[PDB]
């Protein structure tokens, strides 16, 4: 046991600098309150709005492109439009499947001939 | 920095007076001979005078030693050798080449 | 996690001590970095035919 | 329910290494380590036959 | 406290971690990646099983990794107030790094449009190609990201604030409202009319609108890893930095998408 | 036996580092769930003292070796740089006091004393 | 003992793994290009049988052995970790297990590169890897792919280790030691890490683009289907220049420490230091297509880079003068160390000269692909960052290990490397200025001269390697006797002019970095108590 062992470490408190860390706690909780309701409001003035007449509006230029897509799936091989030169690039086959289709291929609006 | 020649042994004349050991005395007089010039014959003297205070008879004629270094002739060495006579005499200090002569 | 202090203590390998001699370790470790391009051609000439 | 502080004294108080303290890591560290093993494995096999030239019969 | 008692605590605030097991195990599952997927993309390796195994082996050690970062800042208090702004600044670091990839797929983008190479016609979008069109369910899906900003922005302020059926309310709704984005995407991807493999245009579209859909992905698993973490009382309202870094990151993806809607979807088509 | 600790105080070791958890349905505080080095290191800010000694060294004079500068460690030594009276006076210089010999600058003559306070 | 140093969290522990491999990589470089050398040493076939490919293949593998897995490891991994946080106080570094995740990479993108020149034919496609030579109809199989793997494990780990001392610079520095009290050395690292932390992501979306290329069919690069090659020339290039400076800036921080020790005086012009380090990290961003000076850019383009180009000589050129300042009225102690830090300041210069001849895209038409552009970088990298490697590992390896070297048997290692080195190099712009293109291994006969006299030196120099691996067995087997015989230096500093033999026994160390003051080999918990400075 040094002769040091029971003697302050740090010196006298500052209860100046105590306040001004108590004072911030409490100033920060109550201004986050008035900051969280307002995004409350805008959260269902703007934002809820704006997902409502949106949807519709996609739904009815969605539900168009649905037909569009039931007439091609009628055409046969014959007429589709010819592939360019730098269309259906096929380097080497892809290492899955059949070696000729893509990850999100859909044979109604994608082909190969 | 920019310290005249006349301010430059009015400073280092007081640094040697108030120098309490060896380790002292040999740095003050390290720093002193580490500018762009040669410490005038006053600067000299105190240099003496503070190794004699703590009883070291080496670093007295290491100071002649590091004077002959640092002039650019040799009359310069012993134009110094001739205004320092008395007190190499007084203390008894020899040179380098006087006590290991060749 | 407490380690021990000292000279030879800082590194992975034992030099001192051992029944081997601390040569071959040294000198074995530096030969196979210096093999490596010569295993590679041992291959491909004998692909080639040429062996 | 809240059991932070019942959690916090379990593992102040023990000696084993950090990933094993809680009581229901047998369960994850167990497979893991076996199926770990496996997945380090199996591809080092395969490279006697990339230098030889031979591939997979798939067809 | 004396100098007795300070003499059993530490005298800096910076973390020593234990030894652990985990980067050396990280690093051997990214190997097994690395040596599987080139051997069955060349026909040495029959099917994708390997590849699938080195897949999961790098996601479950990746667990066990955030599994202990939990237990040294909820159980142990190890994470001092220096120890935190460190984390932070990590993380600033990282994202910087990951907008520079963008930056990299928008080179590559516009050193393909601005003088458009003779083979596909001298004009962009080549000939022959069915571009996807703006006002359409990608403005659906500008609006539905816009709105996720304000809904994380209520519930981090309602922790602070210390409301709890609020804050775990803002959360599960930023939730659903990721995971709506990322289906929304994969409608638009299987009824395109072109492909990745249609030519120098299908490569830098798929690949700039691509990315970001991976990172979503991340996002989302992000914001349920934080769900369960404040359901289950581990965050406090002055120490959440798993959240912020959360927050931070829908708002940076949230930019990044609106450069993406701009360039790729008005400008380019 | 043990207790939740108050005040930097009544702390004594690490198990009166462990609070009270909050109660079903609330925002949990910081004073609720912290615990180890970073619970320790709010108590002391609560009453406005620093447990983590951050000030840089004493120039404020030369010390000299019958009035020397105080240097305290919870070791037996410290890593001491110098630069001189008024800070910035020459290129710093490090030194290591230890508990059985003082360290002096060989550019500026200061010495330096060591004041052991750690507890084995 | 297993988990000393494979669960590692230390940050010294982790630095000596580095500095293990960096070395066992240096070897197989350095026989890599013993083996092109023979084979350049006279017309016709030689050694190879005349397998082309196989002489290609070997050019890559000493490419990218001698950057990615020798130099970045050595100066960056391995001296960045070690002195880092004992030059600033701090106790480890922030992220200890990211630490260790960085270098764990760096073995596994080994057993990629290796495994890539044993299967099927190798990648014979240059360090740049330019398609299409390397998509799938020029170069089959998969030993391309292995090649970018190896790449992307090798920029994981700089990325990882950049965000790792940018973090621990900014926030776990001792008290009293700001910003613009760092010792040049820490400087170095911290730039070095920002320039990593914005090139790296150019160049993972450059060979990932060309893995698609390869394997998923797209045309990025490919020119069927619209792709354009000179993209992936511009994408690689971004990341190219600024690497060149992540190898020469922390041997600019070494360089400063060395001439300092030995000439007794601090550095000249110490502020300005970091600031001309500063402005050639930032210039080194603006100036990447001096590397595509012929490909048919446009005439106001080069006109751009060409003035872009010269503008860093002004910053290198104050950095210089600087060194040449601090030791003119010193008092020079000529070491090993310091014989590195005098050779490195007058072949640098040397290099560096021969690139502003080829910063002018005039100029430049009859320097391209030319032996001359080999000469050029091959005295800025083996005479200017591998001078610097040495130079560090005999000013700090006494102190990290405990344990010192034989001395005149150093100093025959110096001129054995500095006499060979210059016999290599300096004919290859004699070659290059009469013609001779790169990446071949036959010529014509005129070339016939310099090419053996070449192959010469390549046999000096790798003798001198190979005493430089005795030199550490002598040092790890004999370092304690070195100490009490007379064959090796124990202080780098002696005593001053008028200092007396027991007076400098009291302070024996005259050090401003704390890196000297530490046990010989440092305590595995160095700091307890902070260390102070005013
Ligand atoms: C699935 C993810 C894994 C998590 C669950 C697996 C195991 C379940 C545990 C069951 C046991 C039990 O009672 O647990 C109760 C346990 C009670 O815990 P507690 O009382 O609070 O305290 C316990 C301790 O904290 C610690 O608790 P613990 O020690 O008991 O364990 C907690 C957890 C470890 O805790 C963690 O830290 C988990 C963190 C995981 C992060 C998830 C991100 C990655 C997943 C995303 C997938 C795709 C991302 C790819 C990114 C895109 C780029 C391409 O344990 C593990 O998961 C260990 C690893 C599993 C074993 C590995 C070996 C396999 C063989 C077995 O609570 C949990 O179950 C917590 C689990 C964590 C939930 C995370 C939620 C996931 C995020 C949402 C995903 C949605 C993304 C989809 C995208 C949308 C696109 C359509
Ligand atoms: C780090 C960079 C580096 C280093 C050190 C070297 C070192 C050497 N290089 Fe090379 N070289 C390159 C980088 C480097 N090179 C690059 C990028 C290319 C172009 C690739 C391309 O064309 O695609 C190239 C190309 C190249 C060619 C062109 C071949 C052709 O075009 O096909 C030749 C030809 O002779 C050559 C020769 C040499 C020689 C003889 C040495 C030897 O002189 C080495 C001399 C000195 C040493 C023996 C090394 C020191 C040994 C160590 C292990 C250090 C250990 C130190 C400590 C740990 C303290 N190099
Ligand atoms: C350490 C690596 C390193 C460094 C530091 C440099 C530094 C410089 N390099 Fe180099 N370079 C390479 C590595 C390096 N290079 C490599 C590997 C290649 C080939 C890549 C490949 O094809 O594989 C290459 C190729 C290369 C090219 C492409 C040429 C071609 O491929 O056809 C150019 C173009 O301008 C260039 C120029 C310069 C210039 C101007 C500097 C300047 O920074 C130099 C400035 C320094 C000085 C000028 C010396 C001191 C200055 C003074 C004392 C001031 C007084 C001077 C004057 C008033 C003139 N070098
Ligand atoms: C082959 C011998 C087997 C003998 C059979 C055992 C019978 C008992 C004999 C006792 C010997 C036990 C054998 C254990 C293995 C062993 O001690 O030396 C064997 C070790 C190998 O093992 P490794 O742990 O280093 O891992 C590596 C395995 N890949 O070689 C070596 O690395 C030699 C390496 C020396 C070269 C490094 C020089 C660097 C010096 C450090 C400088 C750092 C500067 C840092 C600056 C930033
Ligand atoms: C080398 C791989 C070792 C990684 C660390 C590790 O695999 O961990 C080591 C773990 C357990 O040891 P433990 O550290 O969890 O402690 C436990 C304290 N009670 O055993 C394993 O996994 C065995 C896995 C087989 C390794 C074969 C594949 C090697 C490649
Ligand atoms: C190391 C740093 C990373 C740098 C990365 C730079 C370049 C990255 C850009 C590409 C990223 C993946 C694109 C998304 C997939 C896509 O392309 O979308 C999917 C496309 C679109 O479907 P479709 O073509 O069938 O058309 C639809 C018509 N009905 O299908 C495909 O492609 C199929 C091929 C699969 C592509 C997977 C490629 C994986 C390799 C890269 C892995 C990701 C990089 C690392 C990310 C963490
Ligand atoms: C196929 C395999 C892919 C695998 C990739 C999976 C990625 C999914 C994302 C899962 C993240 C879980 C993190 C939670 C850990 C935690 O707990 O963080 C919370 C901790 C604890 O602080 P507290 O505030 O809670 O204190 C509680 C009160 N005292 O703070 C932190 O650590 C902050 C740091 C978090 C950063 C996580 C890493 C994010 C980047 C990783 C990117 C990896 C992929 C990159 C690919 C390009
Ligand atoms: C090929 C497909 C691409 C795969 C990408 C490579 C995968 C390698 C890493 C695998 C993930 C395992 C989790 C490790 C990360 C971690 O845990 O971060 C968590 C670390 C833990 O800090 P600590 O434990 O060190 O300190 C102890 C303190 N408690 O918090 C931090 O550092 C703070 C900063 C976060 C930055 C994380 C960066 C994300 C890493 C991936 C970066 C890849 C860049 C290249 C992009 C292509
Ligand atoms: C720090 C960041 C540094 C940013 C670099 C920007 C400086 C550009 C100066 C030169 C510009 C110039 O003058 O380029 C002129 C050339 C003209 O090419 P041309 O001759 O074929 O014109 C013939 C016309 N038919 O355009 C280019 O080459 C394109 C280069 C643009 C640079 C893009 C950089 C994007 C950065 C992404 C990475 C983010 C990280
Ligand atoms: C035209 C291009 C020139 C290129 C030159 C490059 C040469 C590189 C070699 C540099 C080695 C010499 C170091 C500089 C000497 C020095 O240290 O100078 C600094 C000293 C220190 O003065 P001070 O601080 O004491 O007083 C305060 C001073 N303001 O003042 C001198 O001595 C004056 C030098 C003469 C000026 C140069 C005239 C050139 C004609
Ligand atoms: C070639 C060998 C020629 C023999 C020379 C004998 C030296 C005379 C002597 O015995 O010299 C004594 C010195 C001791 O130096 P000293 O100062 O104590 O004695 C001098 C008194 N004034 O030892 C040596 O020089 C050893 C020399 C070793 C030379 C290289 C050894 C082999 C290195 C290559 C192998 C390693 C690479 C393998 C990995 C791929
Ligand atoms: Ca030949
Ligand atoms: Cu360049
Ligand atoms: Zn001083």
């Amino acid at each position: 046991l040094p002769p040091n062992a029971l003697k302050p470490a740090f010196g006298p408190p500052d209860k100046v600098a105590a306040q001004k860390f108590k004072e911030s706690l409490m100033a920060t909780e109550k201004h986050a309150k008035d900051t969280s309701n307002m995004w409350v409001k805008i959260s269902v003035w703007v934002a809820l709005p704006a997902i409502a007449l949106t949807a519709v509006n996609t739904y009815f230029v969605e539900k168009e492109h649905a037909e569009h897509r039931e007439h091609l799936k009628h055409v046969p091989d014959s007429e589709w439009p010819r592939d360019y030169e730098f269309m259906n690039i096929r380097s080497k086959p892809f290492f899955w499947g059949d070696g000729d289709k893509t990850l999100f291929w859909n044979p109604v609006v994608n082909r190969h001939i | 920095d920019e310290e005249t020649f006349e301010e430059f042994t009015a400073r280092y004349e007081k640094e040697f007076d108030e120098a309490y050991d060896l380790f002292e005395v040999q740095r003050v007089l390290n720093n002193c001979f580490s500018y762009d010039l040669v410490p005038a014959p006053a600067v000299i003297e105190k240099a003496l005078r503070a190794a004699r205070r703590v009883n070291d008879l080496p670093t007295a004629i290491r100071v002649f030693e590091a004077l002959k270094y640092k002039v650019e002739n040799e009359d310069q060495y012993k134009a110094y050798l001739d205004e320092l006579k008395d007190v190499r005499q007084e203390l008894g200090v020899p040179l380098k080449e006087e006590l290991f002569p060749s | 996690v407490h380690f021990k202090d000292g000279v030879y203590e800082n590194i992975p390998f034992k030099v001192k001590g051992r029944k081997t001699p601390y040569a071959l370790s040294h000198f074995g470790f530096f030969a196979i970095g210096f093999a490596v391009p010569f295993v590679a051609c041992y291959v491909q000439l004998k692909k080639s035919g040429a062996f | 329910a809240n059991k932070v502080i019942q959690l916090q004294k379990i593992f102040q108080s023990s000696t084993k290494p950090l990933w094993w303290r809680h009581p229901r890591s047998a369960l994850y560290l167990y497979p893991f380590y076996a199926i770990f093993a496996v997945a380090v494995v199996t591809p080092l096999l395969y490279i006697p036959n990339a230098i030889r030239g031979i591939k997979a019969k798939k067809a | 406290m004396t100098h007795l008692e300070r003499s059993r605590h530490q005298q800096h605030p910076f973390h020593m971690v234990m030894p652990s097991p985990w980067p050396i195990v990280v690093s051997f599952a990214l190997l097994s990646l690395a040596l599987s997927t080139a051997l069955t993309m060349h026909g040495y390796i029959g099917n994708m099983n390997m590849v699938y195994l080195a897949l999961f082996v790098l996601l479950t050690s990746s667990i066990l990794w955030f599994r202990d970062i939990v237990a040294e800042a909820t159980y142990l208090g190890d994470h001092t107030m220096a120890v935190r702004k460190g984390i932070n600044l990590g993380f600033l670091m990282f994202v910087l790094s990951e907008v520079l990839i963008f930056a990299g797929l928008f080179w590559a983008y516009f050193h393909s449009a601005m003088s458009p190479d003779v083979t596909l016609g001298a004009c962009w979008p080549p000939v022959g190609i069915e571009a996807v069109q703006p006002t359409e369910l990608p403005l659906l899906n500008t609006i539905i990201l816009l709105s996720s900003g304000a809904t994380v922005t209520y519930s981090h302020h309602a922790l602070i604030a210390g409301n709890r059926n609020k804050a775990l309310s803002g959360l599960l709704i930023t939730f659903w409202l990721i995971v709506i984005f990322v289906t929304c995407q994969y409608i638009e991807y299987t009824n395109a009319a072109f492909t990745i493999s249609d030519g120098v245009y299908g490569s830098v579209f798929y690949a700039g609108t691509g990315l970001h859909f991976l990172h979503m992905v991340m996002l989302a698993a992000m914001l349920g890893v934080n769900y369960w973490r404040m359901r289950n009382y581990h965050l406090t309202a002055g120490h959440h930095v798993g959240y912020e870094t959360t927050i931070i990151y829908t708002h940076v993806l949230d930019v990044i998408w609106l450069f993406l809607y701009v360039v790729f979807y008005w400008w380019g088509v | 036996v043990v207790k939740t600790a108050q005040n930097l105080a009544e702390v004594n070791g690490p198990e009166t580092l462990i609070g009270p958890g909050a109660k079903e349905g609330t925002v949990p505080t910081d004073l609720d769930q912290e615990t180890g080095l970073a619970r320790l290191e709010l108590l002391g800010k609560l009453e406005g003292i620093d447990v983590f000694d951050t000030k840089p060294l004493d120039s404020s004079r030369k010390g000299t070796m019958k009035d020397p500068i105080i240097i305290e460690s919870y070791d037996d030594y410290r890593y001491v740089g110098c630069t001189g009276s008024p800070a910035g006076s020459h290129t710093i210089m490090w030194l290591k006091p230890t508990v059985n010999e003082v360290a002096r600058c060989w550019e500026c003559g200061s010495v330096y004393k060591l004041n052991p306070v750690g507890v084995p | 003992m297993v988990q000393r140093w494979l669960y590692s969290t230390n940050a010294k522990d982790i630095a000596v793994l580095y500095f293990m491999l960096a070395i066992f990589s240096g070897m197989a470089g350095t026989a890599m290009s013993l083996i092109i050398r023979l084979e350049l040493a006279a017309p016709g076939s030689q050694y190879l049988h005349g397998n082309s490919q196989l002489f290609n293949v070997l050019v890559v593998g000493h490419a990218v052995l001698m950057i990615f897995f020798l130099v970045m490891p050595a100066l960056i991994g391995g001296f960045g970790n070690y002195l880092l946080p004992l030059m600033i106080g701090a106790t480890d570094t922030a992220f200890p297990r990211i630490n260790n995740i960085a270098f764990w990479v760096l073995p596994m993108g080994l057993v990629c590169l290796v495994t890539s020149t044993l299967v099927e034919s190798g990648a014979g496609t240059g360090w740049t890897v330019y398609p299409p030579l390397s998509s799938i109809q020029a170069h089959s199989g998969p030993s391309v792919d292995l090649a970018i793997f190896a790449l992307h494990l090798t920029s994981i780990s700089s990325l990882l280790g950049a965000i790792n001392f940018i973090v621990t610079t900014l926030n776990m520095r001792t008290n009293g030691m700001t910003m613009h009290k760092l010792p040049l050395f820490v400087w170095s690292i911290f730039i070095t890490a920002f320039l990593l932390l914005l090139s790296l992501p150019v160049l993972s979306a450059g060979i990932t683009m060309l893995l698609l290329d390869r394997n998923f069919n797209t045309s990025f690069f490919e020119v069927s289907g619209g792709g354009d090659p000179i993209l992936y020339e511009h994408l690689f290039w971004f990341f190219g220049h600024p690497e060149v400076y992540i190898l020469i800036i922390p041997g600019f921080g070494i360089i400063s420490h060395v001439v300092s020790t030995y000439s007794k005086k601090p550095v000249f012009g110490e502020i300005s230091m970091v600031y001309a380090m500063a402005s050639i990290g930032l210039l080194g961003f603006l100036v990447w297509s001096h590397h595509m000076y012929i490909v048919g850019l446009d005439a106001d383009t080069r006109a751009y880079f060409t003035s872009a180009t010269m503008i860093i000589a002004i910053p290198t050129g104050i950095k210089i003068f600087s060194w040449l300042a601090t030791i003119h009225g010193g008092s020079i102690r000529l070491a090993t160390p310091m014989l590195y830090a005098i050779a490195f300041l007058f072949l640098f210069t040397m290099g560096g000269l021969t690139g502003v001849a080829l910063a002018n895209a005039s100029l430049d038409v009859a320097f391209h692909d030319t032996y001359y552009v080999v000469g050029h970088f091959h005295y800025v990298l083996s005479m200017g960052a591998i001078f610097s490697l040495f130079a560090g590992y005999y000013y700090w390896s006494p102190q990290i290990l405990g344990l010192n070297y034989n001395e005149k048997l150093a100093q025959i290692q110096f001129w054995l490397i500095f006499i060979g080195a210059n016999v290599i190099f300096f004919p290859m712009h004699f070659l290059g200025i009469n013609g001779m293109p790169r990446r071949i291994p036959d010529y014509p006969d005129a070339f016939a001269g310099w090419n053996y006299v070449a192959s010469i030196g390549s046999f000096i120099a790798t003798l001198s390697l190979f005493l430089f691996i005795y030199i550490l067995y002598d040092q790890l087997v004999n370092g304690l006797n070195n100490k009490v015989n007379n064959k090796s230096v124990i202080y780098n500093k002696a005593p001053d002019f008028v200092e007396s033999n027991t007076i400098f026994n009291l302070n024996t160390v005259k050090s401003s970095s704390i890196e000297f003051l530490l046990t010989s080999p440092p305590a595995v918990h160095s700091f307890n108590t902070p260390a102070v400075q005013s």
